RNA sequence: UGCU
RNA sequence: AGAGAAAUCAA
């Protein structure tokens, strides 16, 4: 396959324009990945930014310069209303791929609409913060096994043996059923963070009148509070 | 360090990385046995094949992916630690290399895989003899041999022993040449050994003495503080333009004003009203940015550095002596209860226009109920269309200072009303601004509208007279550098609704705990030390009274104020403690006022809140 | 002022965030942090006798003191070695179970700590350049110089680093040729090493006057990244320690607890003046000393847990800029010893432009272990009381049975604080001798409830990138602040909606503009909250995606839906993003020789990023080089392919 | 060049 | 000029 090719055409490129920097040690990895001259926040800029006669950049792509006196390409850099140009006389895709770009986000969702809640009394409680799972996980995965389990579904074969030990069983699978059609679609690194999403148990502190559970846990900013308390299902 | 003789290059470079061997014990020889059992592998490895197949492929000193590949295909599975050395393809056995200073102890270590040793002087064990060829054996011999002669010449000899007799242990080196430099300022060793005995003393201390009485902030002296806010506030008004865009506003107001001085100050020339009139007219034929005039030097101080510079290089006589910088003490201003008072009054609009959030949970509606509450508590009061009037031009003034320019740019202060109407608050005038850092200062030129005019309270504000359809109103003229950072914080001047909410909201739900039931139409009374006296007031004037005071220590915002507030949170809580009749106590030099008399130099409602502090009861008893 | 103090259906410590400048700008430090940083390190030697004779003082190696010398009315700084062993050992035999977690971090958990997360710290001085760097390239920049002066590779553990910065310490001379060159001697590395970069503390609030922070080299980062996770370690497992971890439960739960009747309670809430300036590396280096021999550790762990104390005792703060000086109306900036000031004392310290100080400390750094040696100090008989201490603020609770006896209890909290060089601010402390009222860190506490008041007004703006990806990040921050207790139903949705509408305006989709106008004149329907539609949010549904809202409450229909979430959108084609690939999820357009090593690094990390699927899973670790690694996936990858032998030798063929 |  | 607050901006 052509990707083959690819890899090999990046790794000469690579070995002949950086002959020291590829002669570093692998561990090296976790210390260069973050190597940037660059540093408050975009938030003091963005209202300016958005502003700019051209702020979006975009690859080359079949876009109309012109519609409606438009100048929206002057091929590069994209002009601020092209997003919402596709979104009406733009090209559709597939109703499966709509429907597996997004997977967590509908879970969340689907959670909070499936609900009832009863009458929301007030009392002088306290609530006293307890450090609870943030969200439900498709399977109770330990956090010392997550990795393990996310190498399982992602690259099964760059494994070992106790790699494999000491992985969760059961959740593996059921993460590849659902990741089989988001990995395809979406970025290798959006799919391993939503994998991690669904399987991450991570004890956050929330407040708490009473136990509990993930369920609970996940919407728990309106539930409980000083002055107010309603009873879920 | 340096390579044995007897060990090839290539081996040894693998050998660099495979494990960290500095920080073990004995380093620079677990390596070196390391790369004799790789020789060792791949002596026996060595060019032979079987089934048209190499006889033997190592597990050892290669990438892991590699191992789990070959061991794939070959139906065979081994974790990390018992990892065979080599692998045997034409046998299906796998092999690890084990040197042994002893061969009585046949030992087998594990029925994973099965052992090949070989002692360090050349014999082999009779399996790992029986089942390797003679040419095998008689190489290792003497490879063996020849390491055998490198230790002894280097008398590596025991420490080879105990290498082969157990795991690597970790160790940390400190070298004598550190220990050195690491004593040069300290009386202890590395590992400080004092000779003391362990003791606690018996110090002999002071008592505490109790809080009998509040404390007094001290009142300062001096000329009353102008108000040296970034726009007028309280005493901001807007003229009524026809609907349309800031261009037709703009292009109405000039071409029906007509301007005369009524009061001119020193820190800001009349002469600068040409500038002024410039921009308007700038911006009425659609040129925001405009280009330098002569009065321009003087309205944004242009080359003020260098003449200055110049002046204290001419007048420069004596000798240098250390900086001393003299902040000038002000009184507590008479208008800061006037701003009070004005800042609360009633207005037609709303001024206060968030798109209210969705609800689906009965949890949203309550929520969503006391924030329209809110909005309609503080909504219509000249404080919030100050907020608004801050906001838009902050705003405004911010998105043209990102640039370089040199040249005049016009940042109109214009809203417009639910009906359309545009209102001119007033309007910013950048200068020429090469600013590099977020903390330079930008120069402006404030132009707005006053509705009344007060010396003593505005000195460096130069006043005019605006006819616009037979209205008279007034017109602010003041230069101002100031900087990106307070302009990008000003521009979200919204953000102080929040604190008055707070208040509100938890007085609400307070109501709503007591009973069993939300009102959201509750406005119970609030009992406050007024005018020294305790008399009650309503919620809804008390949360907008909130606003207005936390929109003056918002604008109003310096070491002064940070340092007068953070110092007094401790005499306040001390205050609620005597109001709960509790006892306060202090240590020996303890002075809690001296904290916050320090911070009481200038700054209006900094002396504003010590007056509301000395107005109310020292002793509660 | 009297408004702010209610009287009736509500508590004056319920409205203490009136009392905060939430809006407004916070100061900002102007010119030189010569004059602080100078007052700074003069206090130690002011302080250390009772009374001041600094120019004597400038005589002392260890802190170590009298107890006669110990100034009970003023600032003291110097410890008592005697008292600092005591307090150690009583600290060491309670608490018991949270030293063994420290024994099992030695033993387990500290051999396995990379120097890679080094590259996740402040902005660090780097010896090659002078000049202040982020902390991943001075990072790679030690790791060269040592990679060129050891003639060896450095390990991937943390333990590797140090030792290799140990070893570079005997060489008379070390080099960093490449073009560039410099050299350096034992005498320059070692100033280098013990350098302390200062610079000014912006951003501050509470204060009236400026502060400096300091921070190390990363020669030494290595040895205080160990010290300070060993302290972490010990401090997350101690109920007296007020770090992020015990913040949560410890002063609600001693808010909490129920007294005698007959009992005595009292609350003692306070600031320790002058705590960084007057603590003493050395009763840092005596407590780790008795706490790894109590554990009966090997001698190296002493050695390693004692170097970055010792060589903080050696430090060479930097000046600055120099102090101002006048002439009039003109002013210069002139180095300490020029011409005379308040400071002469500290002259005969002056090296280059860096001043040697040995006692007292500098802001920035050894948080944690400064906390530690607060609560050594509490371990008395007397003291039966509970304490809490987090860095500089503390709060402390009595139950005792009379008040003479709960006043001897509190002077001795006092004293003993001050046998280890901690003087609590006489004007900063106070005590509530009936019941609960106190403010610990930025909690206020009234009988039964803790109030946590942020000190820092959420940023209720977007935060820059895209209008999907901030939106989230404003929603989770809103839902922080709420679960924090600062907000509530009302705050929380009045935050929301401001929010919301400066999102709305930071995208220019709020009232007549050029996005806005074209859409109503090319018939595009708003459908999003970034295009000035209605918000799909609201206060229950903070955590909610804004497409898959849409979707199920059927807003984006399903022929938009599509479109917009098309994966070969022309437009497009981290930690908590949580929002969806859409052609809204775009992004904005924006010492010269580091340029081009990041673009190589850059590509070096592309090329891994690919080959490697498990290098984002988990960290890199596999013995080699970079080339050899990549060329052996290579080879892999390729091996195992559907595509027959001859292709396999094909696509070798070219690999070089 | 249009945030109540 | 001015902003400002322990010293800077007014390239």
């Amino acid at each position: 396959e052509c990707t083959l090719r690819a890899l090999v055409e990046e790794y000469n490129g690579a070995c002949k324009e950086a002959p020291k920097e590829m002669s570093k040690q692998f561990t090296d990895y976790n210390t260069f990945k973050r190597y940037t001259t660059s540093k408050h926040a975009p938030q003091m800029r963005l209202v300016y930014s958005v502003r700019k006669p051209w702020p979006i950049s975009m690859t080359p792509s079949k876009e109309i310069p012109l519609v409606f006196n438009g100048t929206k390409l002057k091929d590069t850099r994209a002009n601020i209303v092209v997003p919402d140009y596709w979104s009406k006389y733009g090209s559709q895709t597939s109703l499966e791929v709509v429907n597996a770009i997004l997977y967590a986000e509908d879970l969340k969702v689907q959670r909070f609409f499936s609900t009832e809640w009863g009458e929301i009394r007030y009392g002088r409680m306290l609530p006293f913060r307890k450090p609870v799972q943030a969200c439900p996980t498709i399977e109770e995965v330990n956090p010392a096994s997550i990795p393990h389990t996310l190498l399982q579904v992602f690259c099964p074969q760059y494994t070992t043996l106790d790699s494999k030990r000491k992985a969760h069983m059961g959740a593996v699978e059921k993460l590849k059923r659902v990741m089989e059609p988001i990995c395809k679609v979406q970025t290798q690194e959006s799919a391993v963070h939503i994998a991690r999403s669904l399987i991450d148990s991570n004890k956050k502190w929330l407040p708490t009148v009473v136990d509990h559970t993930p369920r609970t846990a996940e919407m728990a900013h309106f539930l409980c509070s000083k002055y107010h308390y309603v009873h879920t299902n | 360090t340096d390579r044995p003789d007897h060990i090839d290059s290539r081996v040894w470079e693998l050998s660099e990385t495979q494990e960290d061997w500095i920080t073990q014990v004995h380093g620079h020889v677990r390596r070196v046995v390391e790369c004799w059992k790789y020789t060792i592998c791949c002596l026996i490895s060595n060019m032979h094949t079987h089934r048209g197949a190499p006889q033997y492929d190592v597990f050892k000193w290669q990438d892991r992916s590699t191992i789990e590949w070959i061991c794939s295909k070959k139906k065979v599975q081994y974790p990390e630690r018992d990892t065979p050395d080599l692998y045997d393809n034409e046998r299906a056995v796998a092999y690890k290399v084990l040197l042994v200073s002893d061969l009585s102890d046949h030992s087998p270590t594990s029925g994973i895989y099965h052992d090949l040793a070989f002692n360090l002087e050349g014999e082999a064990e009779e399996s790992c003899a029986l089942v390797l060829r003679g040419s095998q054996l008689q190489d290792i011999k003497g490879f063996l041999c020849r390491a055998l002669e490198w230790v002894v010449s280097n008398n590596l000899t025991q420490e080879v022993v105990e290498t082969i007799s157990g795991e690597a242990k970790l160790q940390f080196s400190v070298g004598t040449t550190f220990r050195t430099l690491l004593k040069r300022d300290t009386d202890w060793d590395v590992i400080p050994t004092p000779r003391v005995e362990p003791n606690v003393p018996r110090i002999e201390g002071r008592r505490w003495t109790q809080m009998k009485k509040l404390p007094l902030l001290k009142e300062k002296e001096g000329p009353p503080s102008p108000w040296r806010a970034l726009l007028l506030g309280a005493d901001s008004e807007y003229i009524v333009c026809p609907p349309g865009t800031d261009q037709e506003a703009i292009s109405w107001i000039h071409s029906q004003s007509e301007i005369e001085c009524i009061r001119e100050s020193k820190s800001t020339p009349a002469s600068v009203i040409t500038c002024l009139t410039s921009s308007l007219q700038s911006f009425a034929e659609g040129n925001p940015v405009r280009s330098r005039i002569h009065e321009d030097i003087i309205a944004f101080g242009i080359n003020k550095k260098q003449e200055k510079k110049q002046s204290a290089s001419s007048s420069a006589s004596g000798e240098w002596k250390r900086a001393e910088y003299q902040v000038e003490e002000m009184s507590l201003p008479p208008w800061v209860e006037e701003e009070m008072v004005l800042l609360r009054s009633d207005q037609e609009d709303n001024w206060i226009e968030l798109e209210k959030n969705a609800i689906y949970t009965e949890v949203d509606g309550v929520a969503e109920g006391l924030v329209d509450k809110y909005i309609e508590i503080v909504g219509r009061t000249k404080v919030a269309s100050v907020i608004e009037k801050w906001q838009i031009a902050a705003t405004r003034t911010f998105s043209q200072l990102h640039t370089d320019r040199s040249r005049i740019t016009a940042c109109p202060i214009i809203t417009r009303d639910p009906s359309g109407n545009c209102q001119f608050w007033g309007m910013v005038l950048l200068g020429p601004h090469h600013v590099k850092r977020d903390t330079d200062n930008a120069p402006l030129l404030i132009a707005e509208i006053m509705g009344e005019d007060t010396e003593e309270k505005y000195p460096k504000h130069s006043v005019f007279s605006l006819k616009v359809e037979e209205k008279q109103f007034l017109l602010s003229l003041k230069i101002t550098s100031f900087s990106r950072n307070k302009l990008y914080t000003f521009s979200n001047i919204r953000r102080v609704l929040i604190q008055p909410a707070s208040i509100y909201s938890q007085v609400v739900l307070s109501r709503a705990a007591e009973n069993n039931s939300l009102n959201l139409e509750v406005n119970p009374e609030i009992q406050l030390y007024l005018e020294g006296a305790q008399r009650g007031m309503t919620l809804y004037q008390w949360v907008r009274m909130i606003l207005c005071l936390e929109f003056l220590m918002a604008i109003y915002n310096n070491p002064q104020m940070e340092g007068f507030l953070a110092n007094m949170r401790r005499l306040h809580m001390s205050r609620h403690a005597m109001m709960e009749r509790r006892q306060v106590f202090l240590p020996f030099g303890s002075r809690p006022e001296d904290k916050v008399n320090e911070c009481i130099i200038n700054n209006p409602i900094v002396a504003y809140l010590a007056k509301g502090w000395n107005s109310m009861p020292n002793v509660y008893y | 002022m009297n408004l702010f103090t209610p009287l009736s259906e509500i508590n004056p410590t319920t409205t203490q965030e009136l009392l905060y400048a939430y809006t407004g700008p916070a100061p900002v430090a102007y010119g030189t942090r010569t004059r602080a940083v100078l007052e700074n390190i003069i206090r130690p030697y002011q302080y250390f006798y009772k009374e001041p004779n600094v120019q004597r003082a400038l005589d002392i190696k260890t802190g170590c003191k009298e107890p006669e010398d110990i100034n009970v009315e003023g600032p003291s700084s110097g410890f008592h070695t005697a008292s600092v062993l005591k307090l150690a050992d009583n600290f060491f035999r309670k608490y018991r179970p949270a030293m063994e977690k420290l024994k099992y971090w030695i033993l387990v958990k500290l051999p396995k700590l990379k120097y890679a997360e080094l590259s996740k710290g402040r902005q660090t001085y780097s010896f090659i350049h002078k000049r202040n760097l982020p902390a991943p390239i001075a990072l790679e920049e030690t790791v060269e110089f040592l990679e060129q002066n050891l003639r060896r590779k450095i390990g991937p553990t943390l333990l590797s680093y140090c030792q290799a910065i140990a070893d570079v310490m005997e060489l008379d001379e070390t080099t960093y040729e490449g073009t560039y060159t410099i050299k350096f001697s034992r005498e320059e590395l070692w100033d280098q090493m013990r350098t302390l970069n200062t610079m000014w503390k912006h951003l501050e609030r509470g204060r009236l006057n400026r502060r400096t922070i300091a921070t190390p080299s990363m020669l030494i980062r290595g040895f205080v990244k160990i010290v300070e996770d060993a302290a972490k370690e010990i401090l997350e497992n101690v109920p007296t320690s007020g770090v992020p971890v015990g913040g949560e439960e410890k002063l609600a739960k001693l808010a909490s607890k129920q007294t005698f009747h007959t009992a005595v309670t009292g609350e003692l809430s306070g600031d320790q003046e002058k705590f960084n300036e007057c603590l003493d590396p050395d009763a840092m280096r005596l407590m780790w000393t008795v706490f790894l021999r109590k554990l009966g550790c090997p001698d190296w762990i002493m050695e390693l847990f004692n170097i970055p104390f010792m060589v903080f005792k050696s430090k060479l703060a930097d000046m600055g800029e120099g102090l101002v000086y006048t002439k009039g109306k003109l002013t210069d900036r002139k180095p300490l010893g020029e011409m005379p000031s308040e400071f002469d004392d500290l002259v005969r310290n002056v090296v280059g432009n860096s001043i040697s100080c040995r006692l007292g400390m500098f802001m920035g750094m050894y948080n944690l272990t400064s906390t530690l040696l607060a609560l050594i100090s509490i371990e008395r008989e007397e003291l039966t009381g509970s304490h809490v201490e987090s860095s500089d603020d503390f709060i402390h609770f009595f139950n005792c049975k009379t008040h003479e006896e709960m006043f001897k209890q509190a002077e001795t909290l006092r004293l003993t604080l001050k046998l280890v060089g901690i003087n609590m601010s006489p004007s900063k402390c106070i005590l509530i001798s009936p019941a609960g009222i106190g403010e610990f860190n930025s909690k206020f506490h009234h009988r039964d409830f803790v109030g946590n008041v942020a000190t820092e007004l959420p940023a209720l703006v977007p935060n820059g990138t895209n209008p999907m990806t901030d939106l989230a990040m404003g929603l989770n921050v809103i839902k922080h602040s709420v679960n924090t207790g600062q907000m509530n139903l009302c705050t929380g949705a009045l935050a929301m909606r401001i929010f919301n509408h400066a999102y709305k305006y930071a995208y220019m989709a709020l009232g007549v503009t050029r996005r806005t106008r074209f859409m109503e004149e090319n018939a595009i329907t708003p459908l999003l909250t970034n295009q000035g539609a209605s918000p799909v949010h609201s206060f229950s549904t903070m955590h909610l995606d804004e497409v898959a809202l849409r979707r199920h409450l059927g807003l984006l229909d399903e022929e938009t839906l599509r479109r917009i979430l098309n994966p070969n959108n022309p437009v497009t084609q981290i930690m908590e993003d949580y929002s969806v690939p859409s052609c809204f999820k775009y992004t904005l357009s924006r010492h010269k020789a580091l340029l081009n090593k990041e673009e190589r690094y850059q590509r070096v990390t592309s090329i891994i990023n690919k080959l490697f699927p498990e290098v984002l899973i988990q960290e890199a670790s596999a013995p080699g080089t970079v080339r050899e690694s990549l060329k052996r996936r290579l080879e892999l990858v390729v091996e195992r392919s559907d595509l027959d032998e001859e292709r396999k030798k094909r696509i070798l063929s070219r690999i070089f």
